[PDB]
């Protein structure tokens, strides 16, 4: 928890927030699982509904 | 001769070269990747070398905490999702997905049981990733501007013995550093020192003794000297001197002890050579001598003996009941006598900070050398070690065996003083060449090791029982490795695609730099040389002239890469006297023992009759007799490369000037209407046929129609029923090459001309009639014309620019983005406000330039409207806006514009809209026209397919009044059933083919309508392809074919050029001074041969104009050109191509000598002197000297004047220093360097230096001041503190320094 709490801040050079880091990690994990099971890379508009979040927020 | 020389018959000049046909030029990388990607069924997947081996070695893993194994069955290769022709435009990765089989089992259970409830494997499958499948021409398209991976030449794995050349020595002694270079691991150095001791300098970190290394292996102490010493036949105290010794090593040594015979005596005091004493001892039943003390007694010797050998006594206690002196010295200098101490020393050397442990140190050495996971020495390394130092079969084992280090130490101590030659570290065979295959294999192995580490870290958390298949295996580092290899790797840095020769020479380029080898600085003067073994395998002339000389030398034309990695050049094997036909690619390692005799030797009808044939037995050339010859060179051009093989009379060129010409053969832009050189080389046809951008006839049938954009060909003279049908070759139109040049193809085949399979149908960029044509042949006069060619500059006539003969396209294809910035989404609408209507011309409603509309330099190309915040409100600007009534535009002008140039017309404007909202209000007409043309070409292909299908069906039905019933193509309309059934089957197969084509086209249109692949930020990307028509303006680096480069001089009119005897004016007037200075006299011989060919062409075309296909014209062609007589009626077409000069295929080293060129000039109506009378053009006077006026093959090298010119008073400045940017990228400025500022410093021009580097560039507060002063009229300036000094003092102030101005 401390590494994930600190890696999410002092790793991007811009100090991305912890919740945004976890959201982008969830997005990349969903994209990886889709590439592994479904097939080709999904569109960014599809990842918004794949995680049950706003379509504009994922963009 | 195969529809490529019949119209361009080249009179060959080689004596009789037919030893071995040269392999495919791109075959190096092709065969490399074809052992990295099998791409076949299961029995074809058995490959110990390639991605399969590394995958099976890294994919299977185990879990020591849960007993979870991840087995590998096999991987299935799938077709690429995007085609090469479709991937070049999309600018995406031309890669195919990798599907590998997985098998997770939990059979190994607890309770002393070997089978669990889920013991059965699951047969999983995971999407590994997409790898860039090698194109048929070897391009490896990772994105737009396809980059081919150049082969690398790293140090081959294996033991090395680099005898020092006196450097780093005590006084003058040698070192003999025995170093074994592993394929993947840590290096080892067994070098010596002035103290005559072997030190194991592991990875050049420390210099610990080799006794520690031997203790780490276990064979050290009382058993290490077993192979170094032995027992002596000495005795104890007794009557006289009793000893059962045998004299076998006393020769050449003074008799320090009276070791006379027992009965009579021997071993006289002289002790000269002991030639008779040894024989007497051998014949006397042993050398029983009756006689030292201060010798070495470190032999095998715990009750009466002790450790160490230092007595200094006379054999007390009953003696414990100059070639080799290295092992005994190291055992004493070593302070560690226990294996634990050696392990601790090794751990301290490798990891000094970490505290060494008993088991930790032993585990470190094992993981470093005894572990195949880290010390992954390739099979080539093991075979090279077995060849250098003889050992048993060890092809399977990779890590250095404990017995291998002993043999290495023994061979090192033997080679310290003679006893075999050292292993040169600068040998071609010693330097194995790596290609894109092995490089990608190694980097994919690294990525697979990372993925295995990730899977081992992730499997401990997720249980293997009832787990989702391939849920723990990651795919990011798998594709990330190949992305980095094709994105920013030094080997994948660029692909020189200026012409078909540049692609071949770039694909056949062995670069010694990059990851895994010496960098550009690391090379030094050693590796920048050419070794004798380089002969035949790597060209010594074609090499870059810059700092990377000797490091990026291209592979030879005949050289091939063996499975191990060494370059294998062909050699025509010859028996005693009679040279047989059996050929074998002898590697450089095995070439030393074999004696080689060069080609171009006068061989008789059955054998060689010279008896003094030249050659080299091992590197050094000598004069070997007719006998004792087993290897012979295949062809004389085997030493030269592809780019160098096209140099006519290359044997006449200088060794250095040929490097300049061989480098510019690959640096010649593709010219429109470019024809083959009249004095070219036979290699040109092979390099053009075995290169890219040239369509080769994959079938035997006759061509049906030709419309430039495509070429349809019949199936064959004997085609299968439904194997492939007809094969249409979509001719590549003018697309931007990787060098921003044109790539155009012309259908050389005519309508209704049968073409066999394997020949070039349509020429590529800079090719005519199939033969490679880097440029156009222009009439040259090697005379100084009014000083316009005083230096190496090349004078030019207006005829070579008026006739459009040296003009290329050079499609720039600028790119624009529409990324949604934070201050509102960026727009690509018609135009930004505050812009004149003159610049908005040639723009459609979308905002891009109309396809085919000429755009001047600086005109609006794509209107980019980028919303932003309110700019800084200035008072004067606000007053002006209020006066004019307009409102301040909230958007900033960011529309893309053409840089300063002569680009003009626009070829193609591709728009890549985002997948979300594409074609909503922009680029609608573009996509509409795209789909219309796509449907049109699909309909044309369907129509031609139906036409050939109906033709084949009619041909099949006529044999089994059909004109009155044309609709019976699908029905027999009779009682026949077998023929009707066969016709129905063929028609259904052809309908399936048509349906597959329609499915591909509908997939393409659906991908286009759904939105092309765009970056995550930009939503609409416009790739406008602007094409130029650059003429021969003064400044173009028009270099010759041999190396006589030079900027084009002032373009003289076609009236002022020097007149010839026939009235023709030479197109170029070179300088004759370049020949004596740089010995490239072959350029003069090449020009004489070109003049002879041009006169022959003028004689034949003047003979055909009076009588077409005359009976006497064939006689003259036979006299000049035998494969000439052809039964076809192409003689009327062959003369049309020969009228510009009968081409010649002269070999690189077996071409025409002086006598051959002389006879050609005599038979071609040319003056026997080679030169010709040349009347002046400026004033007009018969020159009082024979002037050389020939047809030299000039080029149009990419170093033009347009792409190199630059002028920027004030452009965009940098950020770190606030200086003007460099290069011609964005209005750069010529950097005024320390060595170029010293020119003004030594000069009295200090005001310039007080304004060139003070107020000109690095004064943000002084640059604007000086510009305003210059614009006002006064040439006054002021600059106290430049921005350079400001940033320097700020950086110095960043540290503990106190840099601060004063007074």
């Amino acid at each position: 928890q401390a590494i994930t709490r600190s890696i999410a801040d002092q790793a991007r050079t811009i100090r991305i927030p912890v919740h945004m880091i976890e959201t982008i990690n969830k997005i990349v994990r969903t994209s990886r699982q889709m590439l592994h099971e479904i097939g080709r890379e999904p569109t960014p508009e599809e990842l918004a509904e794949k995680l049950a979040m706003p379509l504009e927020k994922v963009r | 001769q195969s529809f490529t020389g019949k119209k361009r018959i080249r009179k060959s000049f080689g004596r009789i070269p037919e030893a071995v046909q040269m392999p495919n030029l791109i075959e190096v990388q092709r065969s490399s990747y074809e052992q990295f990607l099998q791409r076949e069924t299961r029995p074809g997947l058995r490959r110990d070398e390639g991605v399969e081996a590394v995958f099976k070695s890294v994919f299977p893993i185990k879990d020591f905490n849960e007993r979870a194994v991840l087995e590998y069955v096999s991987y299935e290769f799938e077709e690429p999702k995007y085609d090469v022709e479709e991937c070049i435009q999309r600018d995406m990765t031309f890669a195919a997905p990798l599907k590998v089989k997985l098998r997770l089992i939990v059979f190994e259970t607890e309770e002393e049981t070997g089978a669990r409830s889920v013991k059965d494997i699951k047969e999983q499958d995971v999407y590994m990733g997409d790898i860039p499948l090698m194109t048929d021409k070897g391009t490896f398209i990772v994105n737009g501007t396809e980059r081919v991976i150049v082969s690398q030449m790293h140090r081959s794995p294996g033991v090395f013995f680099d005898h020092d050349k006196g450097k780093t020595h005590a006084s003058g002694k040698l070192l003999f550093a025995a170093r074994v270079i592993p394929y993947r691991g840590s290096w080892l150095d067994f070098e010596f020192d002035a103290k005559d001791i072997v030190y194991v300098r592991i990875d050049r970190r420390r210099k610990l003794p080799a006794t520690t290394f031997l203790y780490a292996l276990g064979m050290d102490g009382e058993e290490i000297l077993t192979t170094f010493y032995d027992v002596v036949p000495f005795e104890k105290r007794s009557g006289g001197w009793a000893t059962p010794y045998k004299p076998e090593r006393w020769r050449g040594v003074k008799p320090e002890f009276p070791l006379v015979d027992a009965d009579t005596g021997e071993e006289v005091a002289p002790a000269g050579t002991k030639i008779t004493a040894r024989q007497a001892k051998k014949f006397a039943d042993g050398g029983l001598k009756t006689l030292l003390t201060g010798r070495y007694l470190a032999r095998d010797a715990e009750i009466y003996a002790e450790a160490g050998d230092e007595l200094d006594v006379t054999s007390i206690q009953a003696l414990a009941d100059t070639v080799g002196a290295y092992m005994r010295n190291t055992l004493r200098v070593d302070k560690n006598a226990i294996r634990e101490d050696a392990l601790f020393d090794i751990y301290r050397v490798m990891r000094p900070g970490e505290p060494p442990t008993v088991e930790a140190a032993e585990a470190m050495f094992k993981s470093l050398f005894f572990d195949a996971e880290r010390y992954d020495l390739s099979s080539v390394g093991r075979v090279k070690m077995n060849m250098r130092l003889e050992q048993d079969v060890s092809d399977e084992v990779r890590i250095l065996r404990k017995e291998d280090v002993l043999a290495v130490l023994k061979v090192l101590v033997g080679l310290r003083d003679g006893r075999g030659e050292i292993d040169d570290i600068d040998n071609l065979g010693n330097r194995r060449v790596r290609s894109v295959g092995e490089l990608l294999e190694n980097q994919y192995r690294v990525g697979l090791l990372r993925m295995e580490r990730a899977i081992k870290e992730r499997m401990s958390s997720v249980d293997i029982d009832t787990v989702m298949p391939h849920d723990l295996i990651n795919a990011k580092p798998a594709a990330a490795a190949v992305r980095e290899f094709f994105g920013s790797s030094q080997l994948s840095q660029f692909m020189d695609q200026t012409n078909p020769l540049s692609e071949i020479t770039h694909k056949r380029r062995l670069s010694a730099l990059g990851p895994g080898g010496l960098t550009r600085e690391r090379a030094g003067f050693e590796v920048r040389d050419v070794h004798p073994t380089h002969y035949g395998r790597i060209c010594p002339i074609e090499t870059p002239e810059g700092p990377n000389i000797g490091l990026i030398n291209s592979l030879a034309t005949h050289a091939r890469v063996n499975k191990y990695g060494f370059i294998e050049s062909p050699y025509r094997r010859v028996k005693d006297g009679k040279p047989q036909d059996e050929v074998v690619y002898m590697s450089a390692m095995e070439e030393s023992k074999h004696v080689i005799a060069q080609s171009n030797i006068k061989v008789a009808e059955g054998e060689i009759v010279e008896d003094l044939v030249p050659g080299r037995i091992n590197g050094e050339p000598t004069l070997l007799q007719k006998e004792t010859v087993d290897l012979m060179d295949v062809s004389p051009r085997q030493v030269v490369s592809v780019a160098a093989a096209l140099i006519p009379f290359l044997e006449n060129d200088d060794a250095n000037r040929a490097l300049m010409g061989s480098n510019m053969q690959r640096q010649a832009v593709p010219l429109v209407q470019s024809d083959a050189p009249l004095v070219g080389t036979g290699m040109e046809a092979v390099v053009a046929r075995d290169s890219g951008a040239v369509v080769i006839a994959k079938r035997t049938g006759v061509v049906e129609q030709i419309d430039g954009t495509r070429i349809v060909i019949r199936a064959t003279e004997e085609t299968d029923p439904a194997r492939s049908g007809v094969d249409i070759y979509r001719m590549s139109k003018f697309q931007r090459s990787n060098q921003s040049t044109c790539i155009n193809q012309r259908p050389l085949v005519k309508v209704g001309d049968r073409i066999v399979a394997g020949d070039i149908i349509a020429d590529g960029p800079s090719t005519e009639l199939g033969e490679l044509a880097l440029g156009r042949n222009a009439l040259v006069a090697f005379m100084p014309w009014n000083g316009y060619n005083f230096e190496d500059s090349i004078l030019i006539s207006e005829r070579i620019v008026r006739d459009d003969v040296f003009t290329s396209i050079h499609i720039e294809e600028f790119e624009v983005m529409a990324r949604d910035t934070k201050l509102g989404p960026e727009e690509i609408t018609r135009d930004i406000p505050n812009v004149g209507e003159e610049a908005l011309r040639n723009l459609d409603e979308a905002g891009i330039v109309a396809i085919g509309a000429e755009v001047q330099p600086g005109d609006i190309l794509v209107g980019k409207v980028t919303p932003k915040g309110e700019s800084p409100m200035t008072p004067e600007e606000k007053l002006l806006r209020a006066i004019f009534g307009e409102k301040a535009s909230d958007v900033r002008d960011t529309s893309l514009r053409l840089p300063p140039g002569v680009a003009g017309t626009i070829v193609d404007v591709r728009v890549f809209n985002r997948h979300g909202v594409d074609k909503d209000e922009r680029a609608l007409a573009i996509e509409r026209a795209e789909i219309d043309r796509l449907g049109k070409d699909r309909d044309d292909e369907f129509a031609i397919l139906n036409r050939n299908i109906s033709g084949r069906l009619k041909e099949l039905l006529i044999g089994k009044l059909a004109q009155v019933a044309s609709g019976l193509w699908w029905q027999i309309a009779l009682e026949d059933e077998k023929a009707m059934g066969e016709l129905e089957s063929l028609r259904r197969l052809f309908d399936e083919n048509r349906k597959r084509l329609d499915r591909r086209f509908e997939d393409k249109v659906d991908k286009l309508q759904r939105g092309d692949e765009l970056p995550p930020g930009v939503m609409k990307m416009v790739k406008v392809f602007v094409a130029v028509k650059r003429k021969l303006q003064p400044g173009d680096k028009m270099a010759g074919r041999h190396g006589n480069k030079g900027v084009i001089s002032r373009i003289l009119p076609i009236e002022d050029m020097p007149f010839l005897a026939d009235g023709t004016h030479v197109d170029v007037v070179l300088n004759p001074l370049g020949v004596p200075s740089r010995m490239n006299v072959g350029q003069i011989f090449e020009t004489h041969l070109g003049w002879a060919c041009a006169n022959l062409g003028k004689q034949i075309t003047n003979l055909l104009e009076d009588w077409q296909q005359g009976g006497q014209k064939q006689a003259l062609v036979e006299r000049l050109t035998e494969e000439l007589p052809d039964t076809e009626e192409g003689l009327v077409e062959l003369a049309r191509n020969l009228g510009k000069g009968v081409p010649i295929a002269t070999p690189v080293f077996d071409g025409a000598r002086m006598d051959d060129i002389e006879g050609h000039l005599e038979m071609a109506g040319v003056n026997k002197s080679g030169q010709s009378i040349l009347f002046d053009g400026l004033t007009g006077e018969q020159f009082k000297r024979p002037v050389t006026v020939g047809y030299i093959y000039m080029l149009k090298l990419h170093h033009l004047v347009d792409d190199k010119i630059h002028a920027r008073s004030i452009g965009p400045y940098s950020l770190v220093t606030q200086q003007p940017l460099g290069g011609k990228a964005q209005f750069g400025g010529q950097r005024f360097g320390e060595m170029e500022v010293w020119a003004l410093e030594a000069y009295g021009a200090a005001y310039t230096l007080q304004e060139m580097l003070t107020v000109k560039s690095d004064d943000v507060a002084g640059r604007t001041k000086v510009y305003e002063s210059i614009v006002r009229g006064d040439d006054t300036f002021e600059a106290g503190i430049p921005e350079s000094f400001n940033v320097l003092v700020k950086e110095m102030r960043s540290l503990g320094l106190n840099v601060e101005l004063e007074n």
